[PDB]
């Protein structure tokens, strides 16, 4: 399908026992990280309960050790059902809006407002409209299993006159607000004209009963009751962007009503999380922003990653470990991801394999794992798929040693890399500019 | 649907309507919408038009820099 | 044609079993390295793999952009290749990772079969047949045709000012029409009037032909975000009107990949990722790198192939950090590395004299071999930068070649950046009135 | 800035007179018609241009999430 | 006219043989610089021969050595066959638009798209117009033209009646008509109907009828840009912004479609492809950003030929913190062959003065010019140059037909030259405000 | 009538041979400088330059700026004189280089013959007429409007174009009101009611007044003084028409815009028409960049084109500097503030500091210019100053000298009032010392550093 396979893709859950909330040494496509994801199901058991407002975890490791995949696993793991806002830090360098507005607005989107509603809509192919003047008239509209004859209102044939509604043409109605829509023409008029304008598509019938009550439940970021809010048709800048630094009063009239939605039972509100990945990208002003927002009622529990050492936080010169501010760091608790053993390389990279629908031999799988000891997890991950392909090139059924070792030949790792900078340094430009191109 | 602007417009004591005039009211009570002009621009042109030997290029241009719906 | 820079690369000139041949397709060299970009090639053409990154790594004038361009033309027009360098990004109108977001969906395209029938003829009849539908008659030299038209494509035709007499185009599918023009049979209808008159069309009234169309993800976005086009005419007050980019959401980026989906389901629609191509990729600063890092993770990212000169260099936007390549070691990680390295005296040889016959110049011998010493003691830009100039001198002599006579004319005309820094170093020697300025 | 029509004669003008809109541009900017009209505009659809008439029913309609089918 | 007395003036060409690209000693205003006139003139070669593209070509040398004498000799000799932009690089730093941006619309401004169109027109003097405006209007009309040659009559469809009336055409008004369009436009007063045009003030000039037929083909050679283009499909009156400005960054997809499409009528014979030149003045305003765009936009097939010019040695490179020969980075500097000006002799001084006392009407006695060259050697050929325009203005005080050593004289004490006055600043450094921003005011 | 800094300057007080006069026209001494700024008027006045720039060197407080604004005498008011500090270029609208060249053609001036032609009369009637267009969806459309127009020697019926009718329309005009017209733009002027029927009962408000004598149809001609900016703006910003573009184009805020140089190129072209058509002087001025040290190397580097354009004003610098950085260019030192490349351009008027007994006559004609009737032992006391303190000091205390004498009563200003007026308002050097004395340490009472 448009899904192709990504480094992510084998992840499919968080990979514990939903009783004890014990770690399996693998499932669901995690292998190793045992205490970070215990430490990550007691995360995502708090979220699911929602109560406990504004916490704040970080995800501290090195390079390649799951950091990302345990916070893909635990957004498989709570589903679709709860927000999951996914924020790169630099996101909120925005030059249409203040970070901190950006930072408002993540927040905002990881709460939501959910909402269960039942309204009467009838759908149909127009057969006749019929009018009388001395305001009345009458509609018969057909599914493909009913026919019937509808008295409308004079408003109701303005609405119709307004939008050109012709017999063959399907029409809803929503009975709540009376509003038509014209959804296009039956299929089975496309004999009815050699030409077409642009605006004009064909749909099969509607089915079944003309008027139906379906139940829906709707789940809203208060992000978009703001953007809604915002100007008078605000919804589309939920899609275009296209919305200013926000008035904090409307922010203030919406979070009173929702609370007022809340008490009188009309709507559930659903906390989910907020992930920052390398939210040492952020500054000392979105940091200092961040201890105020989580201090509320309303404040997601945020989850952030880092792989920064003792490193200089951005916008001042002094460093600090993760590259975050103590300040900062007081209100947050870390989990620590720890490198991987060969055994664990070994599972990883065939759970790559089968991902990627590559057979391994076993010789290529043992030398694979020796590289991603030799060279990093990612690194003997890409080789999975460049041998592949190279194997391909030969017709070969399964990837041997030979196309792991071609692919290695053919690609460096940075290590390799590195080295062949410092090794050529002076055909390469420096630091200070200076090169040499001859030979 | 939450809103003073409209309840403002109904009250009969018209203070907070007063306050969300102030701007709109001083304006005019210093007069200057019937003070003279003090300055205009020196010229004054047309748009820039597009010169084509061609008739769509003559519609063209009355349903663009004419346009009859917003007009 | 005109003969750019690479106008000689035809492609990578390997061998059936994937090996590169020594001197094919216009490369000479770098065997090694045009091999690992055959598997980027079949990497790409797969389909396969969302979001692999790719490093191409060497010193200046190695290749790095030949190999790229090659890369473009293996995969061949079908497959989008998007070229950008990273100084693009910093665009004044929306944050530069909105930048990368439009250039990685610039890269994944997507291919749609459409038969369009076109009826271009005289209009014999314009009989409206409601108060709705209207039928017009068309007329060709071969025949005459009539239509039952819908009334959205009949006031598009009323929209435009057709009359019985003009000329007309209309494709039958899309709703489309033009005026042509007034038919020239009517062309003494007044003896002046502000019409154009045109022949009528010659060949039948109705054509059927199929057009393979392209788009690209980046079009469906634009085309959603914004009224586009003549449905946004107050777009001519420009200020606040203009169509400005906006950062776009990933809600309606999202809902578009819906939708892409869905027609895809009805095989109305053929999906092909691609490439983006981002030179002097040590232009993108820290915060860059931090957003390709996630965005390489979503499921619909193009291939990303990259390319640097630099040796250690400070990353932009974080001069405390130095790194390979001017990458964070971080991003580093993620990239297959192709390392491209300098060539030896008798590839620039080869080179030279591949060049002269793509820009029509001929040598002697003693003309590549003065030409190629350049190559090995300046610089292989440098040397063929000689090759259009002595063509120019050989003419205006009279010559059909050039000789080494014309390149010892051309190379003292038209100095290095080496020889030109001597001229500064002995000039600039003070602040002089005849001094260049320090 | 600009051009417009001279009356050339007070006294063969007459009572009765019809006053067009002659006001142009003297910034004058010429282009042929194989840009402004024949398909040197990518929006406009007709021979030549044979990308704008697909393009604008798919961009717009079927692959369009507002309309009411995929909404 | 409009155009006054400026520092090129005399600058008309490049003063090269054109059957050798052999530099005469002087002609069409430029003395010496015989080498970078030949140099100037192979690149003027291949622009004229368009086969080459994105060559970029930098002319370094001291300020004053005819760097930009040169850059506009072969604008004046590319004429308007060629597109020639030029840019100063500071212009590149817009508030509008990313640097980037700014310079790839400079780029885009530099290829020309040739496309060759006819039409009818229809030109001569009105004998008549017949306008019934039967209570609405334009019914019916008719119109009898002349040339000194022919003369016919025209019943008028009634959008052309509009046209008419819209332009108020009259008994004797000279006229030509597009036909296609309809657009009328007057080309003047016919001279044998003077009298009957009794409105029209005595400032009013007349013609002669036109002659020939009243009607023939004319055909125009436009010249289109691809910047040009791209703005025009940006908005509704997309052209609109290529006066005012206020085009945004137009998008890349908007670009690469036009490049398709004039690849096409390329292919079909409906134009032809004009690469130009644009001139970048002073190119090491440019920052590092910038030169990392151009090392790339300089291998496209659309790129015209770059030309730079350079006042600096080994110079910090704007942006980053290291320095480079002109300050260019050696990157950029690789992909650009370097054609050196070299400061004048004194003859050469004397003859460049000699010119510019010609562009300026000026009589120089033998003595003045000697002066002047003597001035020229020692505070710089721009300083003498501006003793000219100030020694005709003193010599016009006291009335002189001819300027004297007097006149120059009294330029020389009134106008300090660039050392004299960085000595008058030597000198005065405690009544002048310091790097330090202090300063004494007392006595 | 108010006093300001230079209102005794009048002019360079030159002889018609050229040569200064000591003391005229308010100047004392800066002969040389004033023998220079002459043949810089001459300069100007002769049409026949483009592009030349002038270098006012000096410290501050040596008349550099009263040499300018003599020279804006000296032209007197025909030509344009176009004044800016160097900090009046860094705009947040558009970029810098266009500030500078909006200000180098708002120096190049025009004098343009132009006929307005023109209706005129109290509309008599007033009869639109219309169609039903076919199903565009906004409806009907006027399709001309019949106006009668009367005046006091003639009446007209006019079928406007419903474009004037929209003027006509948006000018709210009735039946028996006075209207102007204009042919040239098709805009209109509601000039009030007719006299007839000018009943007092209205609470309208109305101007009546008389009906416009002569014909209605007329055809006059004035003279307009317009810059070529004025030109650029015009065209760039559209206004005049009765278009849509128009229209919107005077209810949008005003804003700058990068002008380009293609418009820039073709109003060239417009406006030469109009010299070739005998319908305009071409009268090219003068920009004076007062604090040129503060443009920056990007400014430098654009004048050196900007001069080079076959039409651009006069430019004259004024700099106050030593050898000092080059702003945007840390790396880069030079004399005046200017780059070196730069300043091989100009023609420098290194301008000097005044002796004491100048400075006596400065601070009389000062005095005098102020109206401030002042003894001379009080001339010698403030003079002394000047010498020992800046030059600018003694002229401003002769202000609060002169009330603290008419508050003691007096007619004239007494040395008393002058040992009063140094002792009230203290000089730079004298308040320098109390911050160095009280600073001298920290604490609650100290100056912030
Ligand atoms: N415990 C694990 N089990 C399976 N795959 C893993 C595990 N940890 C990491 N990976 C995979 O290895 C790659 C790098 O891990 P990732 O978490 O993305 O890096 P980082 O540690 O920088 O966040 C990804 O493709 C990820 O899916
Ligand atoms: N292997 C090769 N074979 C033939 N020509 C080459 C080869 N490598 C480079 N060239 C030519 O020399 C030029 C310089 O190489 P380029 O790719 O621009 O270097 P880089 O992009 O690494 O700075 C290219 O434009 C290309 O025309
Ligand atoms: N070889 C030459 N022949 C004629 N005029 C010259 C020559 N060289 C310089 N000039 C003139 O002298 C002035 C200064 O030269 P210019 O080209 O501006 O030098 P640069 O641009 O290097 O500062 C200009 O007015 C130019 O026209
Ligand atoms: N030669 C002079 N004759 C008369 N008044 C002068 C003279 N020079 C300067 N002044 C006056 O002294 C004051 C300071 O001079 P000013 O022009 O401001 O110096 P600058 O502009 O160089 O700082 C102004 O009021 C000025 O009119």
């Amino acid at each position: 399908g448009l899904n192709l396979i990504a480094a992510h893709s084998h992840i499919r859950g968080l990979g514990v026992d939903a009783d004890t909330l014990e770690p399996r040494p693998s499932s669901q496509g995690l292998v190793g990280q045992e205490k970070a994801r215990k430490a990550a199901a007691v995360v995502l058991e708090m979220i699911k309960q929602g109560k406990i407002a504004g916490r704040a975890v970080l995800i501290a490791g090195p390079p390649s050790t799951g950091k990302t995949a345990i916070a893909m696993g635990m957004a498989q793991s709570l589903g679709q059902d709860v927000p999951f806002t996914t924020l790169a830090a630099s996101e909120i360098f925005s030059l249409e809006m203040s970070k901190t507005e950006a930072l408002t607005q993540a927040f905002r989107k990881s709460i939501g407002v959910r909402i269960k509603e039942e309204s009467e809509i009838m759908e149909g192919e127009v057969v006749e409209i019929q009018i009388d003047r001395s305001k009345q008239g009458k509609l018969t509209i057909k599914t493909t299993d009913m026919e019937a004859i509808y008295d409308m209102g004079s408003k109701m044939i303005d609405a119709m006159t307004k939008e050109r509604v012709m017999a063959g043409d399907i029409i809803s109605i929503d009975k709540s607000s009376g509003k038509i829509t014209k959804l296009g023409r039956s299929y089975a008029r496309s004999r009815d004209y050699d030409a077409m304008g642009v605006d004009t598509k064909f749909l099969q019938c509607p089915e079944g009963e003309l008027q139906k009550r379906k139940e829906v439940v709707h789940t809203v970021s208060l992000h978009e009751i703001d953007v809604i809010n915002s100007r008078t048709q605000g919804f589309l800048a939920l899609f275009s962007g296209d919305t200013g630094e926000i008035r904090s009063e409307i922010r203030d009239q919406i979070n009173t009503k929702v609370a007022e939605w809340k008490e009188e039972g009309k709507a559930e509100i659903v906390p989910g999380v907020l992930f920052i990945d390398e939210v040492h990208m952020l500054d000392i002003e979105c940091f200092s922003y961040i201890n105020r927002a989580l201090e509320s009622d309303l404040a997601p529990i945020v989850i952030m990653a880092s792989n920064r050492g003792v490193s200089r936080i951005r916008g001042t010169d002094y460093k600090s470990p993760h590259g975050l501010p103590l300040d900062f760091l007081d209100r947050v608790v870390i989990i620590n991801t720890h490198p991987y053993t060969p055994d664990e390389l070994r599972q990883i990279l065939s759970i790559r394999a089968q991902e990627e629908e590559v057979d391994l031999t076993p010789d290529a799988l043992a030398l694979l794992t020796k590289i991603g000891q030799e060279a990093g997890l990612r690194y003997a991950s890409n080789l999975i798929t460049t041998s592949q392909l190279i194997a391909a090139k030969r017709r070969a059924k399964q990837v041997g040693v030979e196309d792991v070792q071609r692919s290695f030949k053919l690609f460096y790792d940075p290590a390799r890399s590195v080295r062949f900078v410092q090794e050529s340094e002076k055909r390469l430009i420096g630091n200070d500019g200076v090169v040499d191109f001859s030979y | 649907r939450e809103n003073p602007k409209a309840v403002a417009e109904i009250t009969t004591e018209g203070v907070l309507r007063d306050l969300m005039n102030i701007a709109r009211v001083k304006y005019r009570e210093l007069g200057l919408c019937r003070l003279e002009k003090a300055a205009r621009p020196r010229a004054s042109a047309p748009p820039i038009e597009v010169v084509c030997d061609s008739r769509s290029a003559v519609i063209e241009r009355e349903n663009i820099m004419f346009h009859p719906a917003m007009r | 044609h005109r003969t750019a820079a690479h106008t000689h690369i035809k492609g990578l000139g390997l061998n059936s079993s994937g090996i590169a041949e020594k001197q094919a397709a216009g490369f000479v060299g770098q065997c090694a390295a045009r091999e690992a970009c055959g598997v980027v090639v079949d990497l790409i053409k797969a389909h396969k793999m969302a979001g692999r990154g790719v490093l191409l790594a060497g010193g200046p004038g190695t290749g790095k952009t030949a190999l790229a361009l090659a890369i473009s033309q293996e995969l061949g027009t079908k497959i989008p290749f998007c070229p950008i360098t990273g100084s693009e990004i910093y665009s004044t109108e929306v944050k530069k990772t909105e930048v990368l977001m439009e250039n990685f969906r610039r890269a994944i395209g997507l291919r749609v079969r459409e038969t369009k029938d076109v009826y271009e003829g005289e209009v014999t009849e314009m009989t409206p047949e409601e108060a709705s539908t209207l039928l017009i008659g068309l007329k060709s030299a071969r025949g005459q045709k009539k239509l039952r038209l819908d009334p959205s494509i009949y006031e598009a035709i009323q929209k435009e000012r057709v009359q019985v007499g003009d000329v007309i185009y209309i494709e039958t599918n899309t709703g489309a029409c033009k005026r042509v023009g007034r038919s020239d049979a009517y062309a003494t209808e007044f003896d002046l009037e502000a019409e154009e008159y045109v022949p009528i069309p010659k060949g039948e009234v109705h054509k059927k032909k199929e057009i393979v169309q392209d788009v690209t993800l980046h079009d469906l976005d634009v085309a959603n975000a914004r009224p586009q086009g003549g449905q946004d005419i107050i777009s001519m007050m420009g200020q606040l009107m203009k169509p400005k980019m906006t950062e776009i959401t990933d809600k309606l980026r999202m809902e578009i990949n819906k939708v892409v989906q869905k027609y895809i389901n009805q095989g109305v629609a053929e999906l092909i990722p691609g490439v983006l191509f981002i030179d002097e990729a040590h232009m993108l600063d820290i915060e860059c790198f931090t957003y390709l890092n996630k965005a390489l993770e979503s499921p619909i990212a193009p291939i990303v192939v990259l390319a640097s000169n630099r040796g250690i260099a400070t990353i932009r936007g974080a001069d405390d950090l130095k790194a390979a390549h001017g990458i964070p070691p971080d991003f580093l990680q993620r990239l297959l590395i192709i390392p491209t390295h300098p060539y030896e005296p008798d590839e620039i040889r080869r080179i030279v004299r591949i060049r002269a016959q793509t820009e029509g110049v001929q040598l002697t011998d003693a003309a590549v071999d003065r030409v190629a010493e350049h190559g090995v003691r300046i610089s292989l830009r440098y040397c063929l930068q000689l090759l259009a100039p002595a063509s120019i001198l050989a003419r205006v002599n009279g010559r059909t070649q050039v000789d080494v006579q014309d390149i010892a004319e051309a190379e003292e005309l038209f100095l290095d950046a080496r020889r030109s820094a001597n001229i500064l170093t002995s000039t600039g020697e003070s602040g002089g009135l005849h001094g260049f300025i320090s | 800035c600009g051009h417009f029509a001279e009356t050339g004669s007070f006294l063969r003008e007459g009572t009765n007179v019809a006053l067009g809109y002659s006001t142009r541009s003297l910034v004058e900017y010429r282009l042929p018609r194989l840009i402004w009209c024949d398909g040197g505009r990518l929006d406009k659809p007709g021979p030549g241009n044979l990308v704008a008439g697909f393009r604008s029913k798919y961009l717009n309609h079927m692959m369009n999430i507002w309309t009411p089918e995929n909404i």
